Formats: structure tokens, sequence, C-alpha cells
């Protein structure tokens, strides 16, 4: 889903995370629609920073660290998945 | 002038139907064929595809139909039909949560006309919803009491009619955002107002108005209850950009809709959310929604917080006046449930500069970070607000505590002694902590 | 148009204050030294002579105003002053049944003037009422709760403005028969109605309207509770030859008065024995007040009846809703309370032409003799009314039954198997006897 600006609220269109004010840009599938969702919150589920710049499951709020998959499958496939904990 | 048709009885363009100021043109009603009220009936034994009801009992008594339940009568409203997904919305969550009569009521023949002209057959709409009540009454044996009757923009006056012609003797009346135009104003033998049912509880989601900022709903109070959520004026998840809007997450048609009038529509969102979140709607009542905001009224009055939506009728306060205002903040997307919570930190460690934020944990779960203030950090003053969790916590066990965007290489460090948290319940719950903690880090306090 | 006057603030003559088709004139409020609105005090320390106070606190702190106590203001109405006894009977009874503030407003300046400037400064009379609460809560502390303000014809309404001023905040506005002319219409910003205070009571004593039966009482609703005695357009009493409304009993500026507007001016008689019959002026639901006379809805309602008059307050149905209506009878001078009883009789010996005729006796007192039916009497018939006795009897021990006119030198007689008394409480008494009696004797029943 085209985006092309800057600093958008949660629900808005992004094509990357880097236009979300969130800096999440979350969708479900490969094949729905990129839009600006919410840092996970601590015991969420969450995914370690991606190079494609776009999750299936956002990042974690500060303080947080998630913990989970961080293989290489993963790093291709999207899905390093963990969840959000303290330390 | 005046016409009269087989079931419906009269129908007089005078005043105050119209002639009167804010409804100036003089115009009937159509033919109660034209209008072509249908009444979709949908139960537990049959959502998903619904059975067809005129007033004949024998129909009603042949159907899916049944009067050892209760009965909800959705009505739409301006250019829409009792199809629309909305309308299905609601009985679906209906019946998640309850076993019930379901019947939409589509006048999409009525509604397509002219806006003056549609808020003229509502009369009609009323009128047939108003007898429907009737032989189940007389016929059946169906009390005008198990009714309960939701309409939206012109389907909430609909709503007013039935109520109105059936001697206030139904049940419960819902708003969904009235129509203001040639309604607000106008007696209470027009709109809708708490004379035309048992308890009528209006939710405004689009007040504030028509010029110059385009508003369709209404600014007037009417019904016992009246809920402003988000303030009544500005439903939060409306501002989006045109794309995002109209190719919205439940299809092109919704964000269409929303495109069109998403204030406006939001009204039977929220209430078909607060069907299935008992709790998650709880209002407040305040000099104002800005004193809301500015965190002036909070928790919930000794009686109790009406919940917005479903379950307005269950507040205890609840006919015990006219034109009760109350406020909540809802969410921006399509669950809407918020709980009000109210922090206060109190700051150690060295004068800094930048951001609280607190997140609570409890029996029933845990919630984001929601900030608490944020400036000239410094330690003993005690800082406070409340916020909107999209998380109910339930009963506190702990809370956490961080901070961010001022480090020299100085490696600061700020920390909380005590932060109380109250619940709209009224309870306040009490955690301390000595330490401190350096930016983005997680101190996590417990109930001293 | 717009003025502003030192306390009192601004006052346009804009729509709806103006130019609206009910009140179509243009024209402003005087100055508020025309109006020259009064605050004549009395208390159970001193009835028979007035003190007089101001908004200035020390005023009210250097008199005989008690805030311990609670407080009742008299607001009269066109052509009338604060003085006129009627504002001072209603203290008096007051002081009788009561421990109270009873200030009487004299707005005397402002209302002889002519109808429609009248009309229009009851705003400033409204607004110097309306101050003296403010003065009263922030200066002194004395709650608006505490405050009941009672007005007649335009006074009424100059409630409404005191008691919209206040954010609706004082206890109740009593409206004895509201001017109908420029104010039956009219937004809430104008007349009476129920946001203007806690609880709006409105007794309807000259309803039915001004063209062409001459009456300055208000049909519309207004308030919560709306009682309608004697069904609200012809009160019983004010029919009689021009002499003796004249040279009535009280004197014969009473009987000008009421020569003038008889109807009208009963709502303050009806008030003020209300005080001193605080169960004398039960009021009943009926779908209108024929169906009342034709006997078709009595007694209370389980929830209570509403007192009409000074009990009002203490319905527990009371602010439960906007625009109940009610109906009850009341006499035709000056104790006016009654008391409803249905009464049936079921007839023994043979057939005869005449009136029946039964009178209750009960540990409190014993009650004229009402009639309950007439025409061909004749054994086995059960025949029924009610009426309204102006005795209260209590709980009944027995009742006696009497007939006439028609004996032949046969000397016929007619008996009572049994009479069921049923109080407005709801209670059935049961009597009877296997005697019969000829005309004109009293037969006894006894409880069976
Ligand atoms: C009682 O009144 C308020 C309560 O806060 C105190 O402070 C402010 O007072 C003003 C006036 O100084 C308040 O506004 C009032 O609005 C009424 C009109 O209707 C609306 O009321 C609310 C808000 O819109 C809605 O829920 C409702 O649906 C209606 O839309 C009127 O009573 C007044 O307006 C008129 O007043 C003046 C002066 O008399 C007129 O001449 C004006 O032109 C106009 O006709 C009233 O002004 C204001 O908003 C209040 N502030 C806050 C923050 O809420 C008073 O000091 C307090 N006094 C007492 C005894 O308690
Ligand atoms: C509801 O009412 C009873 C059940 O007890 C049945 O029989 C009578 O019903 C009629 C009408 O059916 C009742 O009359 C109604 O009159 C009202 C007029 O406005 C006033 O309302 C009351 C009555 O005077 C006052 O206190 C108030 O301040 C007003 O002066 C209206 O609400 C109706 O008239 C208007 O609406 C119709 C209705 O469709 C319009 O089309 C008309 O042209 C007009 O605008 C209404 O007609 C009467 O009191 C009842 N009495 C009794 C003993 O029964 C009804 O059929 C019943 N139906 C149900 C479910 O309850
Ligand atoms: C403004 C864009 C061009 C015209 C649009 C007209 C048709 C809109 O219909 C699509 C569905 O709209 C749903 C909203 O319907 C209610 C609007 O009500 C207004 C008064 O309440
Ligand atoms: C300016 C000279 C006097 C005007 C002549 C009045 C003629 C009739 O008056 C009878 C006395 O007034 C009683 C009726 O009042 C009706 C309105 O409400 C008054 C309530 O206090
Ligand atoms: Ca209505
Ligand atoms: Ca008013």
């Amino acid at each position: 889903p085209r985006g092309i600006i800057i600093n958008l609220d949660e629900g808005e269109l992004c094509l990357n995370s880097a236009q979300c004010k969130s800096n999440c840009c979350q969708h479900d599938t490969i094949l729905s629609l990129s839009r600006c969702a919410l840092k996970a919150r601590e015991n969420s589920e969450c995914s370690a920073f991606t190079l494609y710049g776009v999750y299936y499951k956002c990042p974690c709020e500060r303080g947080l660290t998630c913990e989970g998959d961080k293989s290489l499958v993963g790093s291709i496939t999207n899905t390093n998945f963990g969840i959000c904990h303290n330390v | 002038s005046e016409v009269c048709f087989p079931r419906l009885g009269c129908f007089s363009d005078d005043a105050p139907w119209a002639g009167i100021v804010q409804r100036p043109l003089k115009i009937l009603p159509w033919s109660p064929k034209d209008v072509d009220t249908r009444f979709l009936l949908y139960t537990n034994q049959n959502q998903n595809n619904y059975q067809e009801l005129v007033a004949d009992p024998s129909t009603i008594t042949n159907s899916n139909f049944r009067m050892d339940r209760k009965t909800r009568f959705i009505i739409h409203g301006f250019i829409d039909k009792g199809e629309e997904d909305w309308l299905s919305n609601i009985c679906k969550n209906l019946f998640k949560v309850e076993s019930v009569n379901c019947i939409c009521v589509d006048w999409k023949g009525g509604s397509r006309t002219g806006y003056t002209q549609a808020s003229q057959n509502i009369r009609i709409v009323g009128a047939e919803v108003a007898y429907f009540v009737e032989v189940l009454k007389s016929s059946l044996g169906y009390s005008p009491s198990n009714v309960h009757v939701i309409g939206h923009s012109l389907g909430s006056h609909a709503a007013g009619e039935a109520g109105r012609r059936t001697n206030g003797t139904i049940e419960r009346i819902t708003g969904l955002d009235p129509a203001e135009p040639c309604f607000q104003g106008t007696p209470e033998l027009v709109r809708l107002d708490p004379s035309d049912a048992k308890f009528v509880d209006v939710i405004h989601t689009d007040a504030a108005p028509i010029i110059p900022n385009l508003g369709f709903g209404m600014s007037q109070t009417v019904g016992h209850l009246d809920f402003f959520p988000n303030g009544g004026k500005q439903m939060p998840g409306c501002q989006k950009n045109i794309l995002s809007q109209i190719v919205d997450i439940d299809g092109i048609w919704e964000g269409t809709r929303d495109f069109v009038a998403c204030n406006h529509l939001r009204s039977y969102k929220y209430y078909a959310d607060s069907i299935l979140n008992p709790d998650g709607f709880a209002g407040f009542p305040c000099d104002s929604y800005n004193v809301f905001t500015a965190n002036k009224c909070f928790p919930c009055p000794s009686e109790g917080c009406p919940q917005m939506g479903h379950y307005a009728d269950r507040f205890p306060g609840k006919t015990n006046g006219v034109s009760q205002v109350f406020y909540l903040n809802t969410g921006d997307a399509s669950n809407f449930a918020r709980w009000r919570y109210k922090v206060s930190v109190t700051l150690s460690g060295k004068k800094v500069t930048g951001h609280i934020l607190v997140s609570l944990f409890g029996n029933e779960g845990n919630s984001r970070q929601y900030e608490i203030y944020k400036g000239t950090l410094q330690p003993d003053n005690t800082h406070s607000d409340e916020f909107d969790s999209d998380v109910e916590v339930g009963d506190l066990q702990k809370v956490k505590f961080i901070w961010y965007n001022v480090i020299n290489p100085t490696l600061p460090r700020v920390g909380a002694s005590k932060i109380t948290v109250e619940r709209n319940d009224g309870k306040v719950y009490d955690f301390c902590s000595q330490e401190t903690v350096r930016e983005e880090v997680l101190l996590t306090l417990n109930p001293c």
C-alpha cells in the first residue's frame, strides 16, 4: 500500500516503518497491506529488527527485549518472532 | 395537507411537522409502499440468513421469532438499507452475549430520496415499527416492555415515532447519533426525546454544527443518559488521509462510508463493541469535555458510571433524570473499549529532562506504556495523569517505570519512590521503590 | 439589540428571546431599577412583618435569614406584587408545617407594564433571584440545593430564569399555572422546563386555550410531574354568578381577582392548602381526564400517587421521567383537599327507581353521603362509582346505605348485600348485610 509521506498515525498506510510515528509498519501476511501499528507491549509477541522494514509482529516498546527466534531461516523469511520481556 | 393510509392512519403536513422554522417546507410522508418498510428477522437459531416478517401474527407465529425471548429493532437511516453489514454485526455480537430477536428494519425505499423527504418518511417507518409492536402486544401478547429499538441518524427519530405512537411503553430506545437537521429544535413530537420510551440513551458521535464543519449529529441532548465519547465532535480514527480512510481494513465499502460520514457512523461502531466489552465504556460526569481531558473528574461517582452503548440500561441512576451527560474516551479502531486509570508518580534520582512512562500489571494482564508527564524531571515532584489503557489489567500487582531522552555521557538516573494507580473503581493502589534506573530501563515498583 | 446592567450581565433581544414566532416583537428587559426586584423575608421568627434583603451577604448575615434552614422563594407574576396576601399565606402555612426562610419576591415595578413587556422583564426578575442564590452559595456557603423557588404565571418562568442561570442546581421549581402566551412554544431557553432545576413540578389550573375561552394557563407540559387538578381547564368554584364571585368570603379584593383570573389563581390556592393536608391531593395517572372521571383508573399505582402541591417532591417516581401527567379532583373552596374512594354496592329488596347513596365510617371519622348510582334500582345488580370524599375516614369500620325518590304507598324496600370500599391505598374493605330498608332510611352494613 502506497504511503510516501512521513510521520503517519496508526491505521494509516505505509510501505515501511520509517514512515510510521510508532516506527512499526505492520501487516498480518505477506499479501496484506502495511498499515502503521503500535509497538508490542510486555508479554506480547514481537519481532526483532527486520531489514525488510515491515513487520508481521512489531518491535517492543522501549525497555523491552524481544525474546524468541533469531535464526537464519527467520531473518530471511522475516519471522524472527519473540515475546517482549524485561532485560 | 393530510394523507391517510390503510394500517398507519393519517399524516398531516401541519406544524410542528412542517412550517415550523427548523423544518420550513411543507411535505408529506410517502405511500407506505415506497418507504417499503421491511422487517428482517435474525435469531440465534438463524444468524447469517434472515427471515422476514410483516405485522401478520401468523407470519410471526410461524417464524423463528420467539416471544419467550426479547426483541431488538435496528433502524438504519438516510441513504442506507436494513441489510448493510452494521445492522447484522449488532445482531451477531448480540447473539454472542445474548439470546434475542434481532429485527433489522429496512426502509431503503423510503431512505434514498431527498434528505427533507427522507426525514419526512420516518413517520411512516416509525408508524410501521410502531404497528408491529402493537400486533405483538395485542394479537400475540408480546409486551412492548420486551422491545428495545436502536436507530441511527434519521432512524433514531423513527424509533421516536414508534416510541411515541406506543404511548412510550417500549423498554428502551437508543439513539446512535440522531440526525440534527430538521429534528434538533422541533418539539418532543418530532424528535427522539425521553418521552418516547421508558429509557432513552443517546450516543453522540458527531455533534457540533452542520455549519461550517459538516456535522450530521445532534448537539442537543435527548434521552435520559447522553454519552459524548471523545467529547462528541471529533471521533478519533477519522482524520486519516483519504487513501487510508477509503482502503480501510474492513474493505473499501466501509472506508468510503467512513470517508463520507466517519464520525457520524462511529456511533454504531461503539455500540457494536460494547456488546462484548461490558465494562470497556464507562462514562464520566463532568462540567465539560475539556474539563475531563483536563483530568479534573475521575474515578466514577459512587453510584457508578454508565456504560456507553449496550449496557447503559443497567446504570442505577438511569431514569432518575433527563439529559445527564457523560464523557468517556474510546479507541480509534475496531475494538474501541478503553479503561481509564489515573497514575501519579513521585520522582527520585536527580534533575534531568525527559518523559516518564508507566505500565500497569495486574491479575488479568498488563498494559502498554502510557506517558504520565514530560519535561524537567527532578526528584520529589509528584506528577500525574490519567490515560485510557487499552487493556483492563484488573487488580494491580505491580507497575513499572521508564524514562527517556536526556542522557549526557553522565548517564543520569531517575526513579519513582511511589506510584499510586487509581482504577475508575475508586481504589488506589500504592507502589514504592527506592531504586533509580538510567534511561530506557524498566524499574518495577512493588506494592508498599 | 443588547443591554447590560451592573450585577445582571447582558440582555439580547435576539431569538429565541424575540423574533421567534410565538414571541414576535423585539423588546428588551427594563433597567434592574424599574422591575425593582425586592426580596421580602419572612421566617418562623417573623411571620406577619417582613425583613428585606438585597444580595449583600452582610444584609443576609445580619437578618433573620438562617442558613441552617431551607429557603423557598415565591415569585408573583403579571399585574401583581410580592406583598399580595397569597404570597404570605404560603409562608404562613409553611411555618405551621415547617421551619423555613420564606422569601417573597416583589417585582411589582416590573410587573405592571404591558404583558409582552412584563414577560420580558422576568429575565431580570429571574436574573435577580438567580444572583441571590449565587451570593448565598459562594459568599455565604448556602447551597443552591436548599433553595426551592415557586412562581405563578410569569413568575414560574422567572424561576426558570433563576434555574437556568444556576445551571439547574436549585432543588425544586414549582409552577403554579405558568403563563401560556409567549412562553408555550419557545425553547427550553425561554420557558420553565425540567432542565431549570433538579425537580420541576407544575400545577396546571388554567390550561386550554387563550382563544377563545380565555385561559392564561399552559396546556404544554413542563417539569417532571404535571398535575391537572379538575382536569386542568375548568376549576370548580369559578363558575359562580358575578355577585357571588366578587363578594367572596375572603373579602372583595379576592373575589375580584377571582372574578378576573379565577381558574388561573387557583394554582396557589391549591398549593397553599396542600401544605397542611399532606395526603389530601394524591394524583392519578390516566390516559386522559375524561377516562379518569369515567372511573377507569383508581386506586394509586403501586409506587404511589404524587401529592399535588407542596409534597410532589416526595414522590418516588419523581425525576424518573419528564412530563408525567396526573389527575386529581379538588374542592371548590378553601379547603380543597379531597380523598378518592371507590364504592360498589350490590342491591337487595326489589325493583324500584331511585338513587343509592353510601357514607363511610372509619377510625378517623365519617363522610358525607355520596351518591353511587341512580336509576332502576333492582336486586342483585352491583353498581359502582368513586367519589372525592371531603373527609378522610381512615381505616373503615362500617358503612351505611340510603336510597330515595320512588315510593308508592307500597313502601318498597331496597338494601345492600355487600358494599366494598377501595381506598386510593388499594385496600378493599368488605361490608355485608341481608337487611333491606325503605326510602330515606340509613341501613348500616358491617364488615363481613
Ligand atoms: C452556573 O453556571 C456555570 C456552570 O459552569 C458557572 O460557570 C459558567 O457559566 C456560564 C455563564 O457565566 C456557563 O454557560 C451556561 O449555558 C446555558 C446554555 O445552554 C448550554 O448548557 C450546557 C453547555 O452548552 C449544555 O450541556 C446544554 O446542552 C446547553 O448547550 C445558559 O444557562 C447560560 O447561557 C446564557 O447566560 C448569559 C448570562 O445569563 C446569557 O445572557 C447568555 O447570552 C446566554 O443566554 C449559561 O451561561 C459556562 O459554560 C460555565 N462554565 C463552565 C466551565 O462550565 C456559573 O458561575 C454557575 N453559577 C451557579 C449558581 O452555579
Ligand atoms: C396507547 O394508549 C392507550 C393504552 O392505555 C390506547 O388507547 C388510548 O390511546 C390513545 C391513542 O391510541 C391515547 O391518546 C394519545 O394522545 C396523545 C396526545 O398528546 C397528549 O398526550 C397525552 C394525552 O392527551 C397528554 O398528557 C400530553 O401532554 C398531550 O396532550 C398522543 O401521544 C397521541 O396523539 C397524536 O399521536 C397519534 C398516534 O399515532 C397521531 O397520529 C395523532 O394525530 C396525534 O398527533 C395518542 O393518540 C389514549 O389516552 C389511550 N387511553 C387508554 C385508557 O387506553 C392506545 O391505542 C395504546 N397503544 C399502546 C401500545 O399503548
Ligand atoms: C461526498 C461525496 C459524493 C456524494 C456521496 C453520496 C452517497 C453516500 O452513500 C454511501 C454510503 O454513505 C453512508 C453514510 O450515510 C449517512 C449520511 O447521513 C447524512 C445525514 O445524516
Ligand atoms: C397599572 C394599573 C393596574 C392594572 C389593572 C389590572 C386588572 C386586573 O387585575 C386583577 C389583579 O391581578 C391578579 C391576576 O394576576 C394574573 C397574573 O399573575 C399574578 C401572580 O402573582
Ligand atoms: Ca418524540
Ligand atoms: Ca428553561
